[PDB]
């Protein structure tokens, strides 16, 4: 179809314009929700750790999904392996609180802890890039911290996802005409 | 030769007219979503008086700008009429941004700018100007059109900001193809932005420095 | 929703397994891209 | 020993509360006459944000002030809020006024002050003084009250004003009987006035200096 | 009705439990901060 390209109406021409049929799409595996909520490890520190969602590389699926919007909110589950007991402590809280056992502290059972966390930000959302300074993000962006005597493993899960406003999504630039792998074959 | 595609947008006792127009974007929502919640205690106002068209020149658009040639302008900007007394009154602050930006050279240059609304733009990429069209846009194509027009409301993780810290939204121009003069066309064409704050909503009410 | 598969029901109340959302007072790209214009713009032969 | 005549008013997010009340007068009508005429062409506007209260010392009541001794404050004053920034974005303006004046000594002081607002006032002579009641008035006497209010419209010979060149109003404050202290009284009062822009509308709207 | 979250009942009676609370024959906190004066007190004006 021609059409006026100056004006941003999106246009979708289909394959019926000479003579094929457009085919049936089932797009689960691109619901946000969906895709969003699945585990990503990032490298712990040894022992205190801000639970920041901007620490899983933007590499990773999660990551590269993550940057992709502007404004999100979810609630979260961590897994963390971990010497000692762990505590975790909301957002807000004394960095001193994650010493005191009755902030919600998992006592050691091999082989990790896995810990279903609110949403505890006093936003109404969050964003992935905030224009004050202009790299730095306020440090009200957090999902709270954990703290125990060493942690080893950490991985994050966003759960009921939204996104608001997306962003550029990157692959790979090749060097060569195309990207070639090797693909997974018998 | 020349065209019906005639707007006449009004913001206040402002008024401005172009007859090669293609069209409003609105970006992300045609409405305001709620001016009144929880973090103003009902005392917020709306001040209408600032709702009008203010001017700044961009830059100028010049044959030696090659694809990626970037323009920022991060919004709030300096106001120096009643809007911007708005912020030095008021400690919180939301409004949305009615922008009209116009690049006028003649239907004889050749090339192409994008005008984009993006929200919390910390700085860009070279490789992200290929997909800026993510955000809320128009293009100025001069064989077409001269004025790209893009309507956005307030947006942020917070329902009031307080602009002295915090800017949402910049407003961008970027070169997509380099600008052609050939014998007849405009060599070169300045671009300037006439915008106006809509739905403007103060709280929190600052001392004179009496 | 997301990725879940349970047919039976969460032993916990919903107010512990997760935050309850409150109210005041695919949403845009969904209707963006339903609004999409998908014809012709000619005049079409044959 | 002491009183209820309890009255709050309230301007906008600014209120005041009197426990020695004596009532408000009201001068020359009880609402204002038609903010829209022809001189404004339908361009005048309500800035509702400017009606509350601001402050001023007015003079210090002492015992060796005698009959006739007056204070008087043309009406605007400086302002250094948003109603004085009003001032310098609008080429015309109109709005009421509603006046506390507060001497606070203690109920064991005696004298008397009148204070009114008055039109016009090209400064006044000093027989004129004793048909000052004449004007919107009210007393503040010692043994009874110690908050004087008076409100009063927008008046002139035109219907918005350039306050740039014209004063509409005067308020003024005058000793009628000299204070006294004896054993128990204050020894001196200082008068403060507590006034409020009404009805405020502006029209004609000013370049910036930019 | 303290901090406790599960849908499904307990699997012992309410009389191992907990101990059971007798009769013979926020209460007082929540009636005073409900009875607290919020008017105003003089003649309101405008």
């Amino acid at each position: 179809t021609t059409s006026a390209g100056e004006s941003a109406d999106p246009v979708t021409t289909t394959v019926e314009n000479y003579g094929g049929e457009t085919q049936i799409q089932r797009r689960q595996h691109t619901d946000v929700s969906f895709i969003m909520d699945r585990f990503v490890k990032v490298t712990p520190q040894n022992q205190i750790n801000i639970l920041d969602l901007m620490q899983v590389p933007s590499h990773t699926l999660v990551g590269g999904l993550l940057r992709a919007s502007t404004y999100y909110f979810s609630d979260l589950e961590i897994a963390v392996k971990h010497e000692g007991d762990l505590t975790w402590v909301p957002n807000g809280a004394p960095e001193k609180a994650l010493d005191n056992t009755t902030n919600p502290t998992a006592y050691h059972k091999a082989p990790l802890t896995r810990l279903a966390l609110p949403y505890t930000a006093p936003h109404r959302v969050l964003a992935t890039v905030y224009n004050g300074e202009c790299r730095t993000l306020p440090t009200s962006f957090n999902y709270g911290a954990i703290k125990a005597t060493r942690v080893t493993e950490l991985l994050y899960r966003m759960k009921r996802a939204e996104t608001y406003c997306p962003r550029p999504l990157l692959a790979i630039h090749p060097t060569e005409a195309r990207h070639k792998q090797k693909i997974v074959a018998p | 030769l020349l065209e019906d595609r005639i707007l006449t947008t009004r913001n206040g006792h402002t008024t401005s007219t172009t007859q090669s127009s293609v069209g409003v974007t609105y970006g992300y929502a045609t409405a305001e979503d709620f001016v009144s919640g929880p973090n103003t205690s009902g005392l917020e106002t709306r001040v209408v008086q600032a709702e009008r068209f203010f001017k700044t020149h961009l830059f100028d658009w010049v044959t030696s700008d090659s694809f990626g040639r970037c323009h920022l302008l991060e919004l709030p900007t300096d106001h120096k009429g009643v809007y911007g007394s708005l912020t030095d009154s008021y400690a919180y602050m939301r409004n949305g941004w009615d922008v009209e930006v116009t690049a006028v050279g003649n239907q004889f240059n050749g090339g192409c700018l994008l005008v984009a609304m993006v929200p919390e733009l910390c700085s860009i990429q070279k490789r992200e100007l290929y997909q800026l069209t993510l955000f809320p846009h128009q293009f100025i194509n001069p064989r077409t059109n001269m004025t790209a027009h893009i309507t956005v409301p307030f947006v942020g993780v917070n329902r009031y900001d307080q602009y002295k810290v915090h800017k949402p939204w910049t407003l961008v121009v970027m070169v997509v193809a380099p600008l052609t003069v050939n014998t007849e066309g405009a060599p070169q064409i300045k671009v300037y932005a006439n915008i106006a704050p809509t739905n403007v909503h103060v709280a929190g009410e600052f001392p004179s420095k009496e | 929703s997301g990725n879940t598969g349970s047919i039976i029901n969460n032993y916990y109340m919903q107010q512990y397994q997760n935050s309850m959302d409150t109210q005041l007072g695919n949403d845009w790209f969904s209707k963006l891209a339903s609004s999409a214009f998908s014809g012709l713009f000619g005049a079409l032969l044959a």
